[PDB]
């Protein structure tokens, strides 16, 4: 990644590396991973291993964004019911692109846009 | 201070007991009190000297003797006295069947009885020690023993020292030094400088030696007191001790009478040796110069010289210290040089700043360094003084500042500020890319500004043979500038066409570099664009630059009528002319066409050397330390670090035979205070018949025709003639001058000490650190040399290479193994100056240095570059023309740009592959891979104007210069690589190799690994890698080596320190040096040495061999 696109990003001894600000100085709202790193809301760290066995280990914090080489990203939010309960969500970089023409009145033209997660009901897991 | 000097000298005789014949003489009469409460202690031996006198006797137990060190020696314990004590103490001059000595005008003059080293036959090591190299002469244990006991009873003359020769009683002893030379750099978070001991012992004869030495490693002071008694300060040493003997008269003794076998009960070995005897009369080593080396896995070295030449004082403290790096672990020794290069770059009249990045401002640098500087009203500052007042020499000035050579004012605005931009000073910006004023190269009255930007690139050049260019990777390009002229082919059309060019270019607020940018074909330009830059012939863009630099505002439009050339005998001239006089641009030589003639090449107009500032010559220390620590912060990969052993640098100035020359040699030879050697002393009759010869005085540069002179001046006589010394007149040997020129020069770095300061100043404001921190520099690239020669008569072609190769590790260390040379070639290839090119220079098993040395690159991440000295191919000379390109080539490089992965995923770099010539499979793959016509478009353009027309198509492919030549030079490779690796096969070092090697020096010796592998088996690649490295056993083995020898090490110093503190009478230095604070750390140390968390620190570094721990 960091080969295909010199002066973007700054490089970090530990494996990780940050895009650069329009002025030259690193952006830490976006940290590119190595491929295989572990994520975890309990340490609140994004870690990996080695060639030397040393386990690098840097902040897990939601406002920032962490992607991998290959183009999936990580970061964290509270769930939609409860803003006091957090998990990790992955962000797949295959896209679709879906467009939506000739439906008439009442046909949610523009619910192709519109967002699921107001749409979500919470209820129960079920014991018989 | 003269008679001080002999006063310290009577005194210290008194003291010993030795003969002697004003105010100071009268004040120690408690001298002779002292005296006859002397006679009540015996004789005991200094710390060090206990230590050595221990293994020789523990070694020698049961052998044909067990000599003792020399007890009553004058020591040297202040600077200053060994150089005193080489002179009578009434005369100038000296001489004796050993050295000719001279009180000269710049300073002591030596001539030994010989003038130059040797190392054919020259490096002998005893058996009943560590395992003997195939290379070295084996010696018996009881022959070594008597050579020893001959070696402490030297002659009467050999033992006169020089300053009482001219007494009645001349006093007689033996004199000795104190060596601490380092072995174990400092890394700021990572470790403690270290140093061995040695103990130089010779002949009061050859005090010279010592003078030497002292001036190189520095003076440890008394061994006697506990100040300076190694063991009691362990945090600092290696655990390690040396010996060093002088014993020239030792080249009389016979073989038979120190026990060596007749012809016909000798070995194999032996009789290859020479350590047999078909005559009574047979001189050891034939009656040459030689040295004898004792030791073991015990960390101490003793060695013997037969011999007083200067030089073999200086490669044995080389070589001791390689020993006890050998045995410490994680550091090496190496033969090699450097340099820390900043770029820099010729700015013109006017400049205004662009390279301090947004965060980078003075407030910031001040409020990091609070106290460090005096704030001005105007927004600039200065660096105080250690007295606290200002010094003006060094000015901050804020980011985006103009500076202008018109004005001659720095200005910027925030209501405009406004500074005199003076010649005296310099100017740095709060990122630490400095700004100062300086007359052109060529021209004294002509004057531009130059840039030095802070992000500076270290240069480490190991392993290179003589005629490699070890040196000139720190010496400096200015000196190599040659001044031509700019090209006019037809002045109306090129002119006409330069016009058409400029249609905003000549605009005063467009620097000259953003022009070259301009007309230089680039990736991000309109592919139309690019074509219409190609037909933009290459004179007419150096006709643009050239009006670009020299443009004036007031011409306004008529700039044509400003530039011309001249009718010259009727035919229009090739010279572009400003107001008629010759523009004048800089070049340098790349090379010699196959007839000789010179090959000169433009440099960009704003190209200036990088400033260095040299970090290595000859010996060197170094350490490998792991990324992410305080010292490697912005580092995956571990990172070496170097030290500089020597203070002062035994030159070879071979080209100062040639009067004016050699500036830099002329220089320091005309002034005071130097160790010189092999130059022929002469005298004010010389002098004033040199002066009167006026065309020969003429063509000394000034320094060296003022040294004439003052010698001219100076009125006559007896025994206190005045000497001199000229760099055109080495000392004559057979009636024809010497080629071993020498004299100690003051490393660079110490003479010119502002450089080292701005420097450090440009880097800590760069990295944003501050200046109470200290701020290490690791090395960047790793770029060795090769001397390389056409064959000829006798001679084997080595000429396969071009300007620059790039190798992969196995192809390395084929190389690094061989170090080989067309100088001496052997019966079936070329010669070899040994592993790393330290054969000479290393009593021990050579893969020990081999194995450090893999890690290193490995665990480093270090590329491995090989440059071309000497010549191309068969047909082109370079001489060092390609070696002084180096460090500013690689320095204006990123380091994603100057990766080879990146290089050769790029096409710029291209693998080299087996082929067939007259049926023999040829093995060029083994020249790894090298830089092509695209790496010269592509970087060269950084340094040159005409990059493409750099070099030939014959010096990047030398096999078209004649392709049978380079098939031979690749057959002489092979066989090479083949000779030197049977050293390893018959001696059993290859058992030792670590894996990866043991391979590559089996595949070297038989063609395959004993499973089976070649040099291209991914098995035998992936050996070399450095994760499958940290995974291994074998380098899990070499970490826990490290600690066990450590462990052992702090129980030793715990050992000793309690010792002390628990020895009759010594309370008071006890608490005086507060030893049990010591034996608290030492008792620490232990601890954390055994904790895991050490084990972890360790993993990155280079262990130690598992049979030292
Ligand atoms: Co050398």
């Amino acid at each position: 990644v960091l080969a295909r696109n010199p002066g973007r990003f700054e490089a970090r001894a530990d494996g990780s590396a940050v895009l650069l600000d329009d002025d030259g100085r690193p952006d830490e709202g976006i940290v590119l991973v190595p491929a295989g790193a572990h994520f975890s809301m309990r340490t609140q760290t994004v870690t990996w291993d080695r060639a030397d066995g040393r386990e690098a280990s840097i902040p897990l914090l939601a406002d920032r964004v962490y992607i991998a080489p290959g183009g999936y990203r990580v970061h964290a939010k509270h769930r939609e019911g409860d803003a006091t309960q957090w998990h990790l969500v992955g962000t797949a970089p295959w896209a679709t692109q879906a467009h939506k023409p000739a439906t008439v009145s009442g046909g949610g033209k523009s619910e192709i846009s519109k967002s699921l997660l107001d749409a979500f009901v919470f209820g129960e897991a079920y014991v018989g | 201070p003269t008679n001080s000097a002999n006063s310290a000298i009577a005194l210290r005789l008194e003291l010993l007991g030795a003969p002697v014949p004003e105010t100071d003489r009268l004040v120690a009469p408690i001298l002779a009190r002292q005296r006859e409460l002397t006679r009540r202690l015996a004789n005991r031996p200094c710390a060090a000297d206990r230590r050595i006198q221990a293994f020789l006797d523990s070694y020698l137990d049961g052998a044909a003797a067990q000599p003792k060190l020399p007890g009553a020696t004058l020591v040297l314990d202040q600077p200053g006295l060994a150089r005193a004590l080489s002179l009578p103490v009434d005369a100038t001059s000296f001489t004796s069947d050993y050295v000719e000595s001279y009180r000269v005008l710049s300073g002591v003059l030596h001539n030994p009885r010989n003038d130059r080293r040797t190392t054919a036959g020259v490096f002998h090591v005893a058996e009943g020690g560590l395992p003997i190299p195939d290379d070295k002469k084996a010696v018996p244990r009881d022959v070594f023993a008597r050579v020893l006991a001959a070696a402490v009873d030297a002659p009467d003359d050999l033992m006169t020292l020089p300053w009482a020769s001219t007494q009645a009683d001349p006093a007689r002893c033996f004199v000795s030094l104190l060596l601490r030379p380092v072995v174990v750099p400092e890394v700021p978070g990572f470790s403690a400088e270290r140093s061995m001991e040695i103990r130089f012992i010779a002949p009061g004869g050859l005090v010279s030696n010592l003078d030497f030495v002292e001036g190189i490693f520095g003076n440890g002071g008394d061994p006697y007191l506990p100040e300076n008694d190694a063991s009691l300060a362990p945090e600092s040493w290696t655990g390690h001790t040396g010996c060093v003997i002088l014993a020239p008269h030792l080249t009389r003794l016979t073989k038979k009478e120190l026990g060596l076998p007749a012809w016909e009960e000798a070995t194999e070995r032996q009789r290859r040796d020479g350590m047999c005897w078909r005559g009574a009369d047979e001189l050891y080593n034939d009656g040459k110069a030689f040295k004898l080396v004792a030791r073991d896995e015990r960390g101490v070295i003793v060695t013997i010289i037969a011999d007083n030449y200067y030089g073999y004082c200086k490669k044995e403290v080389k070589t001791q210290i390689s020993y006890s790096a050998n045995l410490f672990g994680c550091v090496e020794e190496e033969h090699s040089g450097g340099a820390l290069a900043f770029p820099r770059y010729n700015l013109g009249q006017e400049y205004t700043d662009v390279h301090t990045p947004a965060g980078a401002t003075v407030e910031r640098v001040l409020a990091r360094n609070p106290g460090r500087f005096e704030a001005r009203a105007d927004g600039s500052a200065v660096l105080l003084d250690d007295d606290g007042r200002p010094d003006e020499g060094i000015v901050l000035v804020p980011a985006g500042a103009h500076f202008s050579m018109r004005t001659q004012t720095v200005t910027w605005d925030r209501r405009e500020a406004s500074i005199p931009l003076l010649a005296d000073r310099v100017y740095i910006a709060p990122g630490g890319y400095r700004v100062h004023a300086k007359h052109r190269e060529g021209d004294a009255t002509q004057w531009h500004l130059v840039g030095t930007a802070p992000w500076a690139t270290q240069a480490h050049k190991p392993a290179t043979v003589s005629g490699g260019g070890k040196s000139e990777i720190s010496k400096s390009l200015l000196d190599a500038f040659v001044f031509g002229e700019a090209y006019v082919g037809d002045v109306d059309a090129d002119l006409d066409a330069v016009q058409k060019i400029l249609d905003p270019i000549l605009s005063e607020r467009r620097s000259l570099g953003s022009v070259i940018k301009l007309l230089t074909p680039s990736s991000m330009y309109t592919e139309e664009y690019n074509a219409f830059l190609e037909s933009i012939p290459a004179h007419i863009k150096e006709l643009i630059f050239t009006v670009k630099r020299y443009y004036q505002p007031g011409w306004g439009a008529d700039w044509r009528s400003h530039f011309s050339v001249g009718i010259i005998n009727g035919r229009k001239g090739n010279s572009l002319r400003l107001d008629g006089e010759v523009i004048k641009v800089n070049m340098l030589r790349v090379g010699f066409e196959d007839d000789g003639a010179w090959r000169l090449l433009s440099l960009r107009p704003d190209f200036s050397p990088a400033a260095k500032v040299q970090t290595e010559d000859d010996i060197t220390s170094s350490i490998v330390a792991p990324g992410g620590l305080e010292s490697t912060a912005g580092s995956s990969v571990s990172r070496k670090f170097v030290t500089n052993c020597e203070s002062l640098l035994f030159q070879r100035p071979d080209d100062a035979i040639v009067r004016g020359y050699d500036k830099q040699t002329e220089r320091d030879m005309s002034g005071t205070g130097l160790f010189i050697s092999n130059y022929q002393p002469l005298t004010p009759a010389d002098a004033r018949a040199m002066v009167a010869d006026a065309p020969g005085l003429s063509r000394f540069t000034e320094p060296m025709q003022e040294l004439v002179r003052r010698a001219a001046a100076i009125p006559e006589a007896p025994r206190e003639e005045t000497y001199w010394t000229s760099t055109a007149n080495p000392r004559l040997v057979g009636g024809a001058p010497t080629r071993n020129p020498r004299y100690l020069q003051v490393r660079p770095d110490i003479a010119n000490p502002r450089d080292v300061a701005l420097a450090d100043l440009s880097i800590h404001l760069y990295r944003d650190a501050p200046l109470a921190a200290p701020a290490r520099h690791g090395v960047d690239v790793v770029a060795a040399g090769r001397r390389n020669n056409p064959p000829e008569p006798g001679v084997p072609a080595l000429c396969a290479y071009n300007p620059l190769h790039y190798m992969e590790l196995p192809e390395l260390f084929m190389e690094f193994i061989s170090s080989m040379t067309g100088k001496s070639p052997s019966t079936t290839g070329a010669g070899s100056e040994g592993a790393l090119t330290k054969s000479p220079f290393n009593a021990l098993p050579p893969v020990y240095d081999l194995n450090a040395a893999l890690l290193s690159y490995a665990l480093g991440g270090y590329d491995g570059w090989l440059s071309s000295a000497g010549y191309i191919g068969p047909k082109v000379k370079v001489a060092h023309d390609i070696s002084l390109l180096v460090p500013e080539i690689f320095s204006r490089m990123t380091p994603q740009e100057r990766d080879a992965r990146a290089l050769i995923e790029a096409g710029y770099l291209e693998r080299l592959e087996d082929f067939d010539h007259e049926g023999r499979r040829i093995e060029a793959s083994r020249l790894g891979y090298r830089m092509n016509a695209a790496f010269a478009t592509a970087y060269f353009g950084r340094i040159f104007l005409h990059p493409d027309v750099v070099f030939t198509e014959e010096m990047l492919r030398p096999e078209l210069q004649d392709p049978a030549i380079f098939a031979d030079s690749v057959e002489v490779i092979v066989a090479t690589h083949r000779a030197v690796a049977k050293h390893y096969v018959d001696d059993g070092s290859i058992q030792w190799a670590v894996p990866p090697l043991k391979a590559l020096l089996e595949i070297m010796y038989s063609g395959r690994s004993e499973e089976g592998w070649t040099l291209s088996s991914p098995e035998l690649r992936a050996l070399f890698e450095r994760e499958n490295i940290l995974a291994s056993d074998w380098y899990a083995e070499r970490v826990d080596a490290k600690v066990e020898r450590d462990r052992k090490q702090a129980e030793s110093a715990i050992a000793a320190l309690t010792r002390f503190t628990t020895t009759q009478g010594n309370e008071e230095v006890t608490e005086r040096l507060d030893i049990e604070g010591r034996l608290a750390s030492a008792r620490a140390w232990l601890d954390e040495v055994t904790s895991p968390a050490y084990r972890a620190h360790l993993v990155g570094t280079l262990g130690l061999q598992p049979s030292l721990a």
